């Protein structure tokens, strides 16, 4: 180690468990409320409606999500699997 | 040795002052950007000009610094509502143009998303796109068609 | 923080009916005292040597 | 060695203050990144999204 000559290290105030808890809480907030929990009280919204709201901010409409929701969901799940597999391979 | 030690102390002080000046430059650039966006207009960056939806900011003079009195928009009272993404009328699918479909117990209304104000579902607040089968969570109702009565 | 659970459903929404105007305070320094230091008055006193 | 470092204890104090400021700086850096919500939310037991 490197602590034998007076060069002691300081443990962080927040351990990795608390960082994991914070990230999980933020993830639950953004999948259950969208952005209202980050700008006030936490509301509730279905995820397809949040996806439609996010679609309506980039110049596209909301019916093109409700008409190919299965395609969009399969694409997102494939993307999540692909990024996990790519991360597994620094 | 006095000159060498004094030079070492002066160099250490100069490096500390330079690091402090770099930090001050970063803070001043952040303050200038905040004054350009949140004060000199309305910034769409969420959680940048304070917690909540930013409306405006009031800058005030401070000794060797600046403060910002941001005006935010945070909701207080919320309710519970059963919602649907689309509505079926006559083999057609109606979607809200600028709102959301909500029902209290037996009637369905269209309201704006960030504030509650129920309105009657007509053909002027909904748009027709497709048929009934494609949408998963579709709900039966009638659209008013405000023109029919008028044309009589 | 406060341990709370938000109810989620595929056909349930929460929209607000009231709002409060809040003022948030932020402190951002832009400058500090400017000091000028020279070696002649600091390192030396009144001696030519 | 400490008898001669009595003459450089002021530099030692400057280095100790800089190290303490660095440590509290890294302690404060984590708070502005992850501690954005003060309420700990949870996911529903049935994962139907
Ligand atoms: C849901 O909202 C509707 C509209 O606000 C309510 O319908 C009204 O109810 C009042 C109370 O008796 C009547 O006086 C009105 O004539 C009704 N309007 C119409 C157009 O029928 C309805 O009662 C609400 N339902 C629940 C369960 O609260
Ligand atoms: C919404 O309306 C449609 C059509 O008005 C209903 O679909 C009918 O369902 C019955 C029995 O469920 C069938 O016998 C008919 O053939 C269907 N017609 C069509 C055109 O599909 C549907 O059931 C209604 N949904 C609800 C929840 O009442
Ligand atoms: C929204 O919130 C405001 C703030 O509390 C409410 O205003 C209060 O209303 C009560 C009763 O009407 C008064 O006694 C208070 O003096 C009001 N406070 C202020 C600061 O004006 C308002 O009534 C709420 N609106 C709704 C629809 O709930
Ligand atoms: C009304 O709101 C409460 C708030 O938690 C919720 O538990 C309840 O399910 C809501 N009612 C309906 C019918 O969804
Ligand atoms: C919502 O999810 C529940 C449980 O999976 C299901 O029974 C119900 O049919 C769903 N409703 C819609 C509109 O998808």
């Amino acid at each position: 180690a490197q602590k034998f000559n007076g060069l002691t290290v300081l443990p962080p105030l927040l351990t990795d468990e608390m960082i994991a808890q914070y990230t999980s809480a933020l993830l639950a907030g953004t999948i259950t409320s969208g952005w209202t929990f980050g700008a006030g009280p936490a509301l509730q919204i279905p995820f397809p409606m949040q996806m439609a709201y996010r679609f309506n901010g980039i110049g596209v409409t909301q019916n093109v999500l409700y008409e190919n929701q299965k395609l969009i969901a399969n694409q997102f799940n494939s993307a999540i699997g692909k990024i996990q597999d790519s991360l597994s391979s620094a | 040795r006095l000159i060498t030690g004094r030079l070492q102390s002066l160099q250490t002080y100069v490096t500390q002052q330079l690091i402090r000046a770099a930090e001050i430059r970063a803070s001043a650039n952040l303050a200038a950007t905040k004054m350009s966006e949140c004060v000199l207009g309305q910034s769409k960056r969420v959680d940048f000009c304070g917690k909540g939806y930013h409306l405006m900011s009031f800058p005030q003079s401070a000794p060797h610094g600046v403060v910002f009195l941001h005006v935010t928009y945070v909701p207080a009272q919320e309710k519970n509502f059963t919602t649907a993404p689309a509505i079926c009328h006559d083999g057609k699918a109606h979607f809200p143009r600028e709102g959301v479909f909500v029902s209290n117990g037996t009637h369905w209304f269209v309201t704006q998303r960030n504030f509650y104000e129920p309105q009657i579902i007509t053909t002027d607040n909904t748009f027709v796109s497709g048929n009934c089968d494609v949408v998963i969570g579709i709900v039966n109702n009638t659209v008013y068609d405000p023109l029919q009565p008028e044309l009589d | 923080g406060a341990e709370n659970s938000v109810a989620y459903s595929n056909n349930s929404i929460a929209i607000p009916t009231n709002f409060t105007i809040s003022v948030t305070t932020e402190i951002l320094p832009v400058s500090m005292t400017k000091t000028s230091v020279d070696c002649t008055m600091y390192i030396c006193g009144d001696s030519t040597e | 060695c400490s008898n001669l470092l009595l003459q450089y204890g002021s530099f030692c104090t400057q280095l100790n203050r800089a190290l303490t400021g660095i440590a509290v700086e890294q302690d404060k850096n984590t708070q502005e990144v992850f501690a954005q919500v003060k309420q700990i939310y949870k996911t529903p037991p049935i994962k139907d999204f």
